[PDB]
Formats: structure tokens, C-alpha cells, sequence
């Protein structure tokens, strides 16, 4: 129990809610929830149009 | 405009509460990291 | 039951673009409604 | 809700209310119900003859 | 109690307590308390014969 | 025209202290939300 | 002269609106900014 450890869920967890985290972030400080980025395409299509 | 409104602008009276609780799910993880790291160094300390 | 949450999610954000539309539909009737009081109008000094 | 608001149903009527002081202001000023302009043109044509 | 807040009911709240503001908020500046637009039918019908 | 008024023409002197409530409702509703977001963090923050 | 004043006149009925708008994204990013450049620092500091 020491060549490795098994707590990467953990890591994996960090991971995706900092991801998580900086799409929200990019939200608050853009003003739209459905971004700029490539979220919601059919949003995009009826945004753009 | 209000239908882009509608389908653009963030009800962010969510995303504020999703950006506390991710934040809360970020402190969590590095505290839980910095507790786990430890277990390895404290069982080869001790059993050895 | 999540996939029933993001059901009823993507649910409202359809039923406000439904309303966003028909209230362009609205407005557009609203301007009609005022076209034909003044059709009306046009009329009756059309006697003359 | 901060990118836009839906309060410019104000403005369109402070728009709507300026264009009828404007018309109301000028029909006081040249004391004719309808004005020298498109107003009325049955009524125009009226005046005319 | 860290995956969610069951808090939202208040954002249930502010946006219904919102949609009425803008609907107080256009009544108060267009001042007709039944709207120009689809609001009490039957007094739409009324007010426009 | 009198029959339109009553119709038509907002009482406002209720209006304007709905609206006043309405926005009453903003201010709290966001106070409300401001302030439970920030049980999560404390509760981990403790909890860990 | 009032085509001049169509054409450039400015309709800040709108205006003032889209300043306000631009005054609260603007303290919305300082706060944004504030609050993210933390980040490194506790994590490091709890991880380490």
C-alpha cells in the first residue's frame, strides 16, 4: 500500500470541478451561460441568429 | 431581445451558488489530499 | 430522477423561448389591432 | 440578469410619448389642429381648397 | 449538505418576484394596469372596441 | 373615454407600493441567496 | 437639422442603460478578478 496511492478520485474530482469552476467563473464574468465557447450549439445557432 | 435575453444572459442566481459550492468542493479536495498524503508516511513510520 | 432534472431544465428553457415567441406574435397582433383602428378611422372620414 | 434589461419597454414609451409632445408642441404653436404637414391629408386637401 | 443548496426555492421566488416587478414596472410607465399586450383578454377586448 | 379609464388607466396609487414590494422581494431574495452560500464553505471549512 | 439629430444625437434613453450595464460588468470582473487570483495561493498553501 505504498508503491502507489488509491485516493486519485480525489484527483479526478479536483479535476473536474475546477473545470466545473472556470466554465462558471467564464459565465459570471461574461454575463451569458450560454458562452461565447462551444456550449449549447443549438443555443449558439438561435443566439447568433 | 428579451427572447436573447432569455436564452443568453446567465441567471446567475444559480451560477453564484454553483461557483460557492465548486469552490467548496475545491478547498475540500486539496484538504482531503493533504490528509491521505499523510497515510502512507504514517503507516511505514509506525509498522517499520 | 437527474435525467428527469435535465429533462424539466432543458423543459423551461423550450417553454421560454416558446413565451419569447409568442410574445413577438404579440406585438406583431398588437400592431396589426392599431393598423386596423386607423383603417377604421380612415373609413368613417372617408364619408365625406 | 445584468447583460440587458427588460425595462426599455420605458424607453420605447418615453420614444412614443416625446413624439407626441413634439406634435402636440407644434399644434399649439401654429394654433391648427392638424399641422401644415402630412396630418390628415383628407383634412389637408380640405384646408387647401 | 455540499452537492447542492435546496436554497433555490428563493431564486424560484426572485424570479417570479422579478417577472412581476417588470410587469408592475411596464403598467407604471405605459400607465394602463391591464398591458397593451396579452394580459386580461377579455379587458383587452373591451378597451380595444 | 371614462369607461376606458376605469378599464385601462392604472390606479397606480396600489402600483407604486407593489412595486415597492416587488423590489423589496429583490433586495431580500438576493440577501437570502448571498447568505446561503455561504453554509457549504463554513460546514466543510469546520467539517474538515 | 432633426435629421442630424437622428443621425447623431444620442438616444440615451438606451444609453444610460447600457452604462449602468457596463459599470456592473466591469465591478463584476474586479470581483471576479480578486476572487480567482486566490486560488494558487490556497491551494499551494493547504497542499504543501
Amino acid at each position: 500500500v505504498n508503491t502507489n496511492i488509491a485516493s486519485l478520485n480525489t484527483q479526478r474530482n479536483l479535476n473536474a470541478s475546477s473545470n466545473d469552476l472556470n466554465t462558471s467563473l467564464q459565465r459570471l464574468t461574461t454575463g451569458y451561460r450560454i458562452n461565447s465557447a462551444k456550449d449549447d450549439a443549438a443555443g449558439l445557432q438561435i443566439s447568433n441568429r | 431581445t428579451n427572447a436573447r435575453s432569455r436564452i443568453k444572459d446567465t441567471d446567475f442566481a444559480a451560477e453564484t451558488a454553483a461557483l460557492s459550492k465548486n469552490q467548496v468542493l475545491q478547498q475540500a479536495g486539496t484538504a482531503i489530499l493533504a490528509q491521505a498524503n499523510q497515510l502512507p508516511q504514517a503507516v511505514l513510520s509506525l509498522l517499520r | 430522477l437527474s435525467n428527469q432534472i435535465s429533462g424539466l431544465n432543458v423543459a423551461t428553457r423550450n417553454a421560454n423561448d416558446g413565451i419569447s415567441l409568442a410574445q413577438t406574435a404579440e406585438g406583431a397582433l398588437q400592431q396589426s389591432t392599431n393598423i386596423l383602428q386607423r383603417i377604421r378611422d380612415l373609413a368613417l372620414q372617408s364619408a365625406n
